[PDB]
Parts: C-alpha cells; structure tokens; sequence
C-alpha cells in the first residue's frame, strides 16, 4: 500500500500540465524517500526528472517500492477534474493495477474519487552524474518563458552564449535574426568558471517552459558538449529538471 | 541534433 | 400586435444562448400569461420548457395569442448585437411576419432597430403533469456544471445517486472511473428533499447542454424519480424558468 | 543612415496590427519629414496611409531620404517580439538591405535587437486632395468597431445615412435586417459636422479590417462624400494618423 496526501494539490496538476505534452507514458518510482519520475521522450532528445521528496507530503507512506506505469495524458485528464486549492490523495494497493486519486477540500462539501488503470512499462531506469557546470544562470522563470516564446518566431534553435556578466540568446531564420542580452542584476545572477556557446532546439525548451507555473525562478546549467539542465524548484518539496542535448 | 543515451 | 419590454435584456440574451445549441428551431407561445416556448430536440431524447411571464416585463401587451416560429440560431445571432445592460422590446404585428427586436440603453445614444424574418413550423405542444419526484436536489449551478464538465472526460454517462445524505455522481470509460459525492450543507448551499433513494442514468453529452443556462440563475434543481426523466430547472428571477428534461437510460 | 527613438514603443506594436492583416508588404517612405506608408489592399478596394511626424520620436534622423520594403507578416512578428513598454528604436544604413529594430525598457536588464530583411518593392506613390466632406462624424472607435462587427452577422454591406442630427447604419441579409441609429450628444461625445446629407454603402469586410486600429486611439472619424471614398482616421496621438480609404459600392 502506497497513500501520499498533498494539501497543496495544485502542485500536482502544474506537474502533470509541464509533463504530458512531452511524454504519454512514465513510470512512477515510489519508495520511502520520495516520489522519482525519470523519462526520455519518445525522439531520446530530451528527458525530464522529477523528484517529489517524503517529507514534501503532508502524510507519506511507502509499505514497499513501487513502479507505477502511467498514461500520462489520462493522469492529465483526471487532475483536471481537481480544484486549484483541492487537497490530493494519491493511492495504490499490493497489486497496484489502478492508482486511486482522492480530490478535497478543507470544507469537505465535494469528495472526488477516481480510480485509473496503470499499464506494464519497460522500466528502464538511468542515472545523471552529479557534474557541476561551466556556467548556471538563474533567472525569472517568466522572462526565460518568453525569450524561448519569441526567438521560436525567429527560427528553430537557439544559441546560448553565456559569460560572466550576462547571457545572450540568438536565433536566425527566413524573417532575419534576433538577439536577446540579459546582464546580471526578478534577480538575473549568473555562476561561471568558463564562458560557454551552445545550441539548441527552441522546440523542447517551449515544452519545457510548461513548468514555468511551479516556480517564478528557473536555473539553466551548461558546459561544453553537455545536456543543458533546465530546472524548476518545487518549493518545499523537490524539483522538476529537463536535459537537452545539443546540436551538433 | 544529437541524442540523450549518448549522454547518460 | 404583441409588444414586449423587457429591462433586464441579459435574460433573453442568457436564454437564447441557453437554448441555441440544443434546439434549431422553436415556437414561442406569446399569450396575455406571458411567452412559453417548448420543443424537443431531434433526436428526441430532451425537451426545453421556458416560461417568461407577463408581469416580469416591464411592460407587456398581447392583443392575441401567437405562435412564432423562430430560427433559434438566427435571433440568437441578433441577440448579440446587444449590449449587457441594454432595454430589449419585443415586437410582432399582426400579420407575423417578423419578430421587430429593439436594443437601447437608458443613454439613449445608440437605439438598435432588428427585424427578424419568422418561419413555419408544426406547432406540436406536449405538456407535463407536474409531479413529486423521489429526490429533489437544489445546489449551486456552478457546482453541477462543473461535475458535468469533468465527469465527461471520463466517460458517456452519468449514475446519480440520491439518498437522505447526499448525492452521488458516478461516471466510467476507458480511462477508468470517477464518483463526485456531494454532502447536505448546514449553513452555495446544498439541499435534497427525499422520499425515497434514486439512482439514474443519463447521458452526460445532454446535461452539458443544459448548463449552457447556468448564467441565469446561481442556483440549480434536478429532480428525479424511478423510470422518468430527469428535470433540470433554473430560475429566471421574478419572472420564470427554463426547465430540461432527460430521460433516462435503459 | 535612418534612426528613430520611440519610447512609447507599444504605438509601433499597434500600427503593425493594424496594418499587417490589410496589407502584406509596404514601403515605409522616410524623410526628415517623418515616416509615411501608402498602400492600397491587393484588390484596389482600401488604401491605407501611415504618418508619423519626425517630432513625435523622441530622437530622429534621416541622413536621406530612403524607400524601405518591408514585408508587413515579418515585420509584425518582430514586433510581437517586444513588451508593451518597451523604448523601440529603428535603424537602417546607407544600403538598406535590412532594418534594425532594438527593444529595451528602462531598467535596461532585457535588449533586443532584431534585423529583418528588406524586400525590393514597386514604390508607385500616390496622392490624397485634401477635401472637405459632406459630412465627418467624430464618434467613440469602440462603438464603431461594435457596430460594424454586429452588422457583419446581419449582411456584407453597411448603408451609412449621415444626417444632422444624428448617423444610422444599416445592414440586411437572409437572416432580416438591422438599424443602428446613433444621436450627437450634448456631454464619449458623438458630434456630426454636416453639409450636406450623404447615403453610401460600404463593404463590412474592409471595415472590420481597418478597426484592428482601434487601439491607437479611443475616437474614430469618419469622413463622407456622394460617389468618393470613405475616410476611415485614427490619430495617433502627439505624431500623427492612421487613415483608411473604403471606394463605395455602386
């Protein structure tokens, strides 16, 4: 038996919101720790992590570890049917066949209760080696948001070149070309050993700035021939973090 | 435009 | 001749939009009473009742009962060219031709003049006994809305339960399967004035119609009763209601 | 070398919207005058015409006069790249095979600079005499673009009667007719300087298009003459106007 009760339940639909356009089916690693999801998109161009830690939840418990196979998409679904200020329970027995998901609120007038079918995935777990980068810039997730926004009417990558003063965003295409400077101060502070220039596909950054309701803050790390990190703190709680390869 | 298991 | 002026013009707008998707096609039964309209839908499996009574207009004259036949869609296309907060007189002469539909503020800098080409229809009318029903739930609009909204994303109908406590709604599909289950509230109230449980069946692609009403009224009654149709009623205050009825399945 | 401070940016975000759907390329005439725009729509039916004074910028400089082409749709996607207060600046070079477009805020912690192509365009000048009309209406732009968008569910095509005392427009289709008649007011002020009465019909598709300006300016002016076209003039407030030209149906 597997029960976590998260009050503030909205966490969990900002969640499935910033993960459902980039991937349909996820396995959910349950354990005493915490809740971990580790998933690469189906083009094996990006992958998404989230960690949602034991103590994050108002109550956790984890009899045993748990794999829960998931339809993204119909997880979507159902969190929808949750208010914003909804408290939610999450469910599984032995068997775990079906995840029940219990939608409330303090007053109580309105219980929901919705049981889905999990599915049999391929588990396939991988691991990130805990690196520091060249460079880690932390900005306001909204500016980040809608730099990525805007340079994707430009053209379909982006190059990322960060120094110790500010970062630079430049796309080209057919209309022309843009550049976007940032300098450090809604704080822009930026962490560098060395400078760094990389590109990458505007395509999966606007999937990954479906996250940008979890936090006003996101946090860019990048070194040469590396996955940029792209991450989201969900306060109190953990962290949603996107890889992505880059070009070339 | 390169590939992630490559990576990790 | 049949005039009449109606202050608060966002009820008619609020009940063409609430019978627009559902029903093509009406007749409105214009009598000294008041207008009554009544029409199933094609396939025959709801009906809509509104009644709009005489002494809620501001002023109201029928020198004789009519029947017009209206294209639902076109008066309600008319209807959005008024504002929220414009006076809307209604106008018919003798002949029935066409629907005269007026649109002023009490400005006066803008006084908006429609005519509105009727049709001919097969005048059916049914009526109702008006009955007691086993269960008679009153809750926010809203609320049930919402419940409708979200049920049918997990599946095609609905079971409502209804018992002394609360109600139950209770839907399932390929996903899996979801229940709603609404307390008594002591005091946005919820209320159940029950004889006898129910529990019913409907389709939830009809009740999602039906809240198209819920700007008219904050307030919600479902009525049930074991082999008949359900009826969903808001009120339309000081002045009358819009009432859908559903039958049930199997 | 050309070089345009504007630090209410957004006026040059608004201009593109309403141009861009109108028209899909221009040449944007620079002097020291200003800039000026002329284009008529691909079917000859509009024209539109852009000034911006020199000395609504807050710097200017044109080193000689020059005839940019610019494709509207790229030019209004760049724009859509800058915030709502941001200062936009323009710059072209002696070549002018791109035009620069910077946008910063003051904090000046964000600036952007885009270069778009230019385009080598047909520049076919044309004139305007100026005249005076029959009659000018000076009325509210919100209420204009309501009235039109209301009366394009009704017909295709506006009959605009100017008299005196007040302006009513009318429009008729399958499904009836329609008539909005507006009063001058005494004081949102609606005012009518007339000569003379005009009637003339107008294609609603085109003004539909020419009130994507209504964001430039919170009054419209609408300019009548028999048997010319309809002047359609937005000011943009401190530098200049948009205008719209509309030929007249038979």
């Amino acid at each position: 038996m597997f029960e976590a009760r998260l009050v503030q339940g909205s966490i969990l639909k900002k969640v499935l919101e910033a993960l459902k356009d980039l991937i349909n089916e996820a396995c959910w690693d349950i354990s005493s720790s915490g809740v971990n999801l580790q998933s690469m998109d189906s083009s094996h161009v990006s992958l998404v992590q989230l960690t949602l830690r034991s103590e994050g939840f108002d109550t956790y418990r984890c009899d045993r570890n748990l794999a829960m196979g998931v339809n993204l998409t119909s997880m979507s679904k159902i969190l929808k049917c949750a208010g914003n200020e909804d408290i939610i329970t999450l469910r599984a027995e032995d068997n775990a066949d079906t995840l029940a998901l219990v939608f409330e609120a303090p007053n109580q007038e309105k219980v929901s209760d919705y049981e889905m079918k999990l599915m049999d995935l391929d588990v396939e777990q991988l691991g990130i080696p805990e690196q520091e980068y060249s460079c880690v810039v932390k900005m306001p997730s909204g500016e980040f948001a809608r730099i990525c926004r805007d340079l994707s009417h430009i053209g379909d990558a982006v190059v990322i070149s960060c120094a110790k003063d500010g970062v630079k965003f430049s796309a080209s295409g057919e209309l022309g070309n843009g550049n976007i400077k940032l300098s450090q101060t809604e704080a822009v502070t930026i962490e560098m050993n060395e400078p760094v220039q990389l590109t990458f596909a505007l395509r999966y950054l606007n999937f990954f700035t479906k996250a940008t309701p979890l936090s006003s803050t996101v946090t860019l790390s990048m070194s040469a021939d590396v996955p940029l990190v792209v991450e989201y703190k969900i306060a109190d709680m953990g962290h949603l973090k996107y890889y992505l390869a880059p070009k070339i | 435009q390169t590939l992630l298991d490559l990576f990790f």
